[PDB]
């Protein structure tokens, strides 16, 4: 059976419980809309919305902030999960999306909404790292692909997002 | 804004002032409550209102949820921003109505409140009697004195 949960009882109004692994399977808080539609999100004159900054040089950090790019990032079990290869960038309304993270000890390359981020000090002061509180440097092995290196669909997004949004109930849990 | 309530009889009584301010408190708890429900879901996107009601995410669907878990029943990402309209509107026109009633309908909206049933009895704090009632009529008020009389006699 591929149900990714059951009743916790037969009487009505009782919970759920996940099957597999809920952050994978994506169930309660790890959950996304699954029906988004896969396409990437579009400017008024059509170009893609959210693209990594490589892609557009009219974009560039402002002066005196720090750049993210190179920095480690701390995952929630203090590992290092990672480095900052990329920002990407939303285009309709001038900001970072989403860190691009080249991973510590692995191949890949995994997309980490900039909510989840932190910096140390609140940016104050330090700016030497980045925090994600949400998940552990294991799991950051497992956050969700883009079909695409240049572009990003609202699924995809949805995906994403979803899969740290679980973490704060199931990064710490047997549930897997 | 004091003396038109103390002329027209306290117009915490007219009922059209009275659901203004029912209209002008919902809107301070609708844009609480969006405001807050937005930015608790903004980490995922949830302030991108037009791309959550085009295509629906999971931001928009948490959303949702909370208000019908909290409270039995929920507006959708679109729909919000209608209660949210009609409540800032009904605030102006429903005190509108209140104003051009005042003084052409209702001279005394107290007594209006008494005559319709809103005005809580309270026990009396004094009883004139009839001698009182002629003596404690006063006047209307009237015109300034536009000389400055001599007593000199
Ligand atoms: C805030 C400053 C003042 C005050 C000044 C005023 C003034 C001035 C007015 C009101 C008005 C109202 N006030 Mg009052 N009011 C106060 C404190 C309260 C408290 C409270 C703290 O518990 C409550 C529940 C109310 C309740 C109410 C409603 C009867 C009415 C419309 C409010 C509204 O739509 O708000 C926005 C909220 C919503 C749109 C959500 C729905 C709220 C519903 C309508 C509340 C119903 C409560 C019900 C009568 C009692 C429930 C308990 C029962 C035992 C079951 N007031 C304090 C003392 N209030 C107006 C009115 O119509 O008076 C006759 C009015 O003119
Ligand atoms: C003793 C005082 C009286 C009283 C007397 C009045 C009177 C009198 C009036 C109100 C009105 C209102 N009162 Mg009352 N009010 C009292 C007690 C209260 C209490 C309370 C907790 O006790 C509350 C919450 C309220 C609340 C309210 C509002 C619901 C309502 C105004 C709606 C609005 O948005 O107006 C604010 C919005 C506007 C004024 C609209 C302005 C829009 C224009 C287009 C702006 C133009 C700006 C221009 C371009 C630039 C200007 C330049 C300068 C001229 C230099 N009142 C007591 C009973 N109240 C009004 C109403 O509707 O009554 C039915 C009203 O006229
Ligand atoms: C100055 O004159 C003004 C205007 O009359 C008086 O104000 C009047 O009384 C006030 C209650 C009210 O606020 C105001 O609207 C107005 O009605 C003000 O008090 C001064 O009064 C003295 O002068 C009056 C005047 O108008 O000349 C005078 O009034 C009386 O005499 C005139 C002239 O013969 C006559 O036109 C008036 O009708 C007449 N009124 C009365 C009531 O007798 C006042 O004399 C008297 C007795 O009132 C003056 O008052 C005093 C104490 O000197
Ligand atoms: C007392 C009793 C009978 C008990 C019986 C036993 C029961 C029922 C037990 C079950 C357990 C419990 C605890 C039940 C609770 C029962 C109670 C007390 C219910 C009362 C609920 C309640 C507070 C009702 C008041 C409703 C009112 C008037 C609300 C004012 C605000 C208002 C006008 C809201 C309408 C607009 C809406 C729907 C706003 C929510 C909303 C917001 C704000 C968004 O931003 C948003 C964004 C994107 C998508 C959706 C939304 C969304 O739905
Ligand atoms: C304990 C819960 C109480 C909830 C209700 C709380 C109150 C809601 C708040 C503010 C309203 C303020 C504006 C209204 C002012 C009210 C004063 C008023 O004008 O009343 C009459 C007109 O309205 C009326 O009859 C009609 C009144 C209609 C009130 C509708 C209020 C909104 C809906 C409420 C749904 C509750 C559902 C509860 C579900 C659990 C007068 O005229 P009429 O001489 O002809 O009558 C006389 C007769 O009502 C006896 O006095
Ligand atoms: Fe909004």
């Amino acid at each position: 059976s591929d149900v990714k949960f059951v009743p916790a009882d037969n009487y009505n109004g009782s919970p759920i419980i996940p099957t597999g692994n809920p952050m994978i399977d994506g169930v309660g808080p790890a959950s996304w809309a699954e029906d988004r539609r896969d396409e990437p999100d579009l400017t008024y004159h059509g170009s893609h919305k959210i693209v990594p900054m490589r892609l557009d040089p009219t974009f560039s950090i402002a002066k005196g902030d720090p750049d993210p790019r190179g920095l480690p990032v701390i995952a929630a079990d203090k590992q290092v999960a990672g480095t900052v290869v990329e920002l990407w960038v939303n285009r309709s309304e001038p900001q970072v999306s989403y860190y691009e993270v080249q991973l510590a000890s692995g191949e890949r390359r995994v997309l980490l909404p900039t909510g989840y981020v932190q910096w140390p000090n609140f940016g104050l002061w330090g700016n030497d790292k980045l925090l994600v509180k949400s998940i552990t440097a294991a799991q950051f092995a497992n956050v969700p692909a883009t079909k695409r290196d240049d572009q990003i669909t609202l699924l995809e997004e949805d995906k994403i997002c979803a899969y740290y949004a679980g973490g704060h109930m199931y990064a710490f849990a047997e549930r897997s | 804004t004091s003396a038109f309530s103390i002329r027209y009889g306290n117009l915490y009584y007219n009922p059209f002032h009275a659901l203004s301010i029912a209209f002008l408190y919902g809107s301070a708890v609708l844009f609480a409550m969006h405001g807050a429900t937005i930015l608790a879901v903004a980490r995922m996107g949830g302030e991108r209102e037009i791309e959550q009601i085009t295509d629906r995410g999971t931001a928009a669907e948490r959303s949702m949820l909370f208000w019908r878990w909290c409270m039995g029943f929920n507006a959708t990402m679109e729909s919000i921003h209608r209660w949210a309209w009609w409540f800032a509107v009904l605030t102006t026109f429903t005190g509108g109505i209140g104003i051009l009633l005042t003084g052409t309908v209702v001279d005394n909206w107290y007594l209006w409140g008494v005559k319709h049933g809103l005005v809580a009895p309270y026990p009396a704090q004094n009883q004139l009697t009839p001698e009182q009632q002629d003596l404690l009529r006063g006047r209307y008020q009237g015109t300034a004195p536009d000389s400055f009389p001599s007593y000199v006699v």
